[PDB]
Order: C-alpha cells, then structure tokens, then sequence
C-alpha cells in the first residue's frame, strides 16, 4: 500500500494507541493520527484525508460499533477501510461488528505479526 | 446483689434479640431487600477474580520486559568493550613502531567487529519490541478496573436503598461469511 | 370493574410499605446493624481511590518504559547502519583498484565509528535501567490490591451478619537519633 | 566492601527482589540470595554465610520488623547489617524499625542512586 496512506487510530487508552502507532511506524506508515472516542474520531474524519481506520470497541461518548455504522452510513466515507482492534471476543460481537461492515477484526492481546497479517489481508481484498 | 428484683433474665434479653431478628428477616423479606443485599454479597466472589487478574497481568508484563532488559544488557556490554578494545589497538599501532603485520591483523579484526554489530544491535532492537508490545497490559488491566469500579458502585447503592484467540475469530468470520 | 368491593386502596398499600419501612429502620437501629451496613457503604468512597491509584501507576510505568524503548531504538538503528556502511566501504576498497588515499580515509572513518559506539551503546544501556527500575509499580500496585481485597472481604461479612520521600526519612532518623 | 559479601534479599514480591538483585549486580555483588518472608529468611540465615540483609516490612508468615528483632536477639547474628527497603513511611514505623536495630531505611519507590547511597553509609559506619 502507498506509504503516505493516512491512518486514524482510535482507542480510549493511551498505552494502546501508542502501541499501534509504533507498530505502524515499523510498517512504514508515518502519517497517523489519534482519537479517543467515536465522536472525536468522526470529528477528524470530517476534516478529511483518511483512507484507513483502526478502532477499538469499548469507548466513552460513542463506542466502536456506533462509529462503524456511522462511517458505513455516511455517503462520503462509506467505503473507508475499518479494521477492528478490540478486546471483545464473544462470537455475538464479532458477528455484530461483522454485519456492521467491518473490514477486519483483531482481538487483544495481539501480536505484531497478527496486525500486519490483517492489515495486508485488507489491502489485498481492496486492491490497495 | 440485694436491690431491686423484677429484672430481665438472661433469657429475656436473648428472647428479645430473637424478636428483632425475625422482625428484620421479615421487613427485608417483604420489602424485597432480602434480594438486594444478596446481589451485592454475591458480587464479592467475582471482584476477587478481577483483582486477582490485574495482579496476574501485572506480575507478567513486569517480568516480561524485566527479561528483555535482562538479555539486552549483555549485548550492549559486549559490543561496547569491543569498540573500546579496537579503539585501543589502533591508538597503539599508530603510536608504536610501524609494524605492517599488526596493521593487517588490526584491519581484519575490526572488519569482524563491523560484521558482528548487526547481530547485537538487531537483537537488542528486537527486545525493545518485546518490552513495548508486552506492555499492552495497561489497556487490558485498565478496562477491568473500568468495570470493577462500576460494580463497586452498585454494591454501594444496594446498601443505600437499605440504609437511606485470533485463530478462532477467523474460523468464525470465515466459516459463516 | 364490578366484582368485588372491599379492596385495598392505593393508600393502603403505600400505608403498608411505610410500616415495613419503619419496622426495618428499627430492627437495624436496635440490633445495631444500622452501624454495620454503614461501615461498608463508606468503604466504597475509599476503594475507588485505590482502584484509581492502580490505574495511575499503570498509565505511568507503562508510558515510562514505552519512552525508553522510544529513545533506545534510534541508537540501535544509527549504530547498525554505520557498521553496515563501513563493512561495505571496506569490501569495496579491498575489491576495487588499490587506492592508498581511500585506504586512509576508510581507516579514519572506522576509528571514528569505534569511538561513537560507546555513546550509543551506553545510553541504550542506561534506558534499560529506566525500563527496569521504573517497573517497581508491581510490588507497589500489588500491595494495594493486597489491601483492597481485604476490604472487599469485610464489606462481604457486613452483608453476611445482616443476611445469614527518602529525604524526610533521614531528617527523622537523624534528627531524633 | 568485599565484593564476595553475601547478601540476602527478602521481599514477598518477585518484581521487587529481582529489581534489587540487579541493582546489586551493577554494584558488583554477585553472591546474593532471595527469601519470600521472615521465616524463610531465618531458615537461610541458619545455613550461614550471610553478612548483609536487605528486607521489606510487609510480608506473610513473619513480617520484617519480626525478622529484624529475631536477628538482633539471636546471639549468632546480632550484629548482622540490616538495611530496610520497604513502602512504610509513617514516622511511627520508621522509628519502630529504628529502635528495633535497623542498619538503614529506604522507602519505596527508590532510586538506584538512593540504594547505593544507603548501602555505603552502612559500610562506612561498620568499617566494612
Ligand atoms: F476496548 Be476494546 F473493546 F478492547
Ligand atoms: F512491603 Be514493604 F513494606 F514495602
Ligand atoms: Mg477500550
Ligand atoms: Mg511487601
């Protein structure tokens, strides 16, 4: 994928946004921005430029599933890739986010190997 | 023990505690707070797991890195004494009587060092990923304190009413999709 | 709404809750458990500090090291490309037409590298102490889960009765001793 | 001090025994042993050889103050140096351990600088 691709890492825990930032830095993606919740995330997606989003599920103000359906329902961001990186593991929630239009799903704790594995599986089906 | 007489017997006091006992048992039993104080008392058996979880993750992600720092020091060490070893060898060749022989052996040995640096430098740089990655425990250990603080809040109002893998996740999405 | 008649009014039901209410208020008030359920409800205001403490230490000793790993990588990086830079320079001098000039400049530049290694290697080895030392939070964050689990145990039996610097430490020892 | 000096690091938390072991390794003392409580500590002090003890206060089976008075009262270990490294900070406990016969007192969290500072202040007054 184009190394200038703009990413939006959304999660309520600092520890976890920084751990994903670095992981992306190792992969060559240095144009990354942070968000602490669904709302703040949409606020930045409003500014424009983003082409890839990695989000968590459990977050205040507007959870991940709400942010997923919001992007999938907005006419100007509907196809924006969205990779889920959360702690939820109930087949019922995996499905739920799956049907909501999730690009990919990564359960925490995850390996650096697993993130790259699902970041590419997403670039593969979207011919990015 | 002479004054007075008609004084409560040991039984009469106990007899009374029993009345207040049944009275209690039944105000709760009828107002349905026999319920409440039982949803909070059976939450304790759980929160003890969540607080013993946070200590699991803690004693782990704390021994994990402590293990990298353990294995990264040997390489920073070795790689540093060698650079210092050679910096010396050279200063001497260049100060002592010219000896073309030693001049060769010195070039050979530093081209070797130059070759080993990567092995050490990489490894050490791979342990820093161990230390990083491995710390994820905060976010995790953090959301459990998120929840376990919400529980300690119910157990609070319940005494206020009464007193005022990643391989399976793909087997799923891929087998149903 | 025709059959029967002598049926409890809205007031009569409320009238009754009140009786069970006072009855409760008073069984507790007399058996002295008005006390108990009040020592446990006022423990909650505390444990929320201890669980917000464990998250302080967590978000710290987790950003601390994450900061070392942050600053140690640049040096493992630089020190490694240079060794690789020179290992190349040499392979070429030794394969290409002899050029005594370059032979000098190559020796000068690697004796330089040999000199910088320590600066990097040390620093990186000093950040590994940051990462180590800094992790002390487990023992600390651990003894608070030690205590906070003992408290959640009282709050449990209280619903079982009812339901069954280093600069100051020296100013001290040295000013009194 | 003689670099072969045998140390006994006593504390109920692994994290904290390993952090002190290393700190001592940097200072050159490689003959160090661990203990998880007062009793197990006395069990090893029974085996013999120890010349320096660093202990914590709060520990199961036999706390630190109990281990301090036990050594100070035993005729064969009475003068054994004992440096306290704990979390207790109430002037009342500092005094208590002070009067019990504590060689030194270090409050957690402590700096590597502080440990060496009090390890030497102990070797100084005992002419070690
Ligand atoms: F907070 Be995420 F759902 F792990
Ligand atoms: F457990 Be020690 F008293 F810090
Ligand atoms: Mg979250
Ligand atoms: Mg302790």
């Amino acid at each position: 994928a184009d190394k200038e691709l703009k990413f939006l890492v959304v999660d309520d825990f600092s520890t976890m946004r920084r751990i994903v930032r670095n992981l992306l830095k190792e992969l060559g993606f240095n144009n990354v921005e942070e968000a602490e919740d669904g709302v703040d995330a949409l606020n930045k997606l409003q500014a424009g430029g983003y082409g890839f989003v990695i989000s968590d599920w459990n977050m205040p103000n507007m959870d991940g599933l709400e942010l997923l359906k919001t992007i999938r329902a907005d006419g100007a961001m509907s196809a924006l890739p969205v990779l889920m990186v959360t702690a939820e593991a109930k087949k019922e929630n995996i499905i739920a986010a799956a049907q909501a239009g999730a690009s990919g799903y990564v359960v925490k704790p995850f390996t650096a190997a697993t993130l790259e594995e699902k970041l590419n599986k997403i670039f593969e089906k979207l011919g990015m | 023990s002479i004054k007075p007489a008609d004084e409560h017997s040991a039984g009469d006091i106990i007899a009374r505690i029993g009345s207040l006992t049944r009275m209690l048992r039944d105000s709760l039993r009828e107002l349905g707070l026999d319920q409440a104080i039982a949803e909070a008392a059976e939450a304790i058996p759980d929160a003890r797991d969540r607080l013993y979880y946070v200590v699991q993750m803690t004693a782990q992600a704390a021994e994990r890195a402590l293990n990298s720092v353990e294995a990264s020091q040997p390489h920073q060490d070795q790689m540093e004494k060698s650079a210092k070893a050679l910096t010396q060898r050279w200063d001497d060749w260049f100060a002592d009587p010219i000896d073309l022989a030693d001049a060769r052996e010195l070039v050979t040995d530093t081209r070797q060092f130059l070759a080993d640096v990567p092995a050490h430098t990489s490894f050490t740089n791979a342990q820093l990923l161990k230390i990083m990655m491995a710390q994820d425990f905060q976010d995790l250990t953090g959301q459990v304190i998120k929840r376990m603080m919400d529980v300690i809040q119910e157990i609070e109002r319940q005494l206020l009413m009464v007193l005022l893998s990643q391989d399976q996740v793909d087997d799923l999405l891929d087998s149903l999709g």
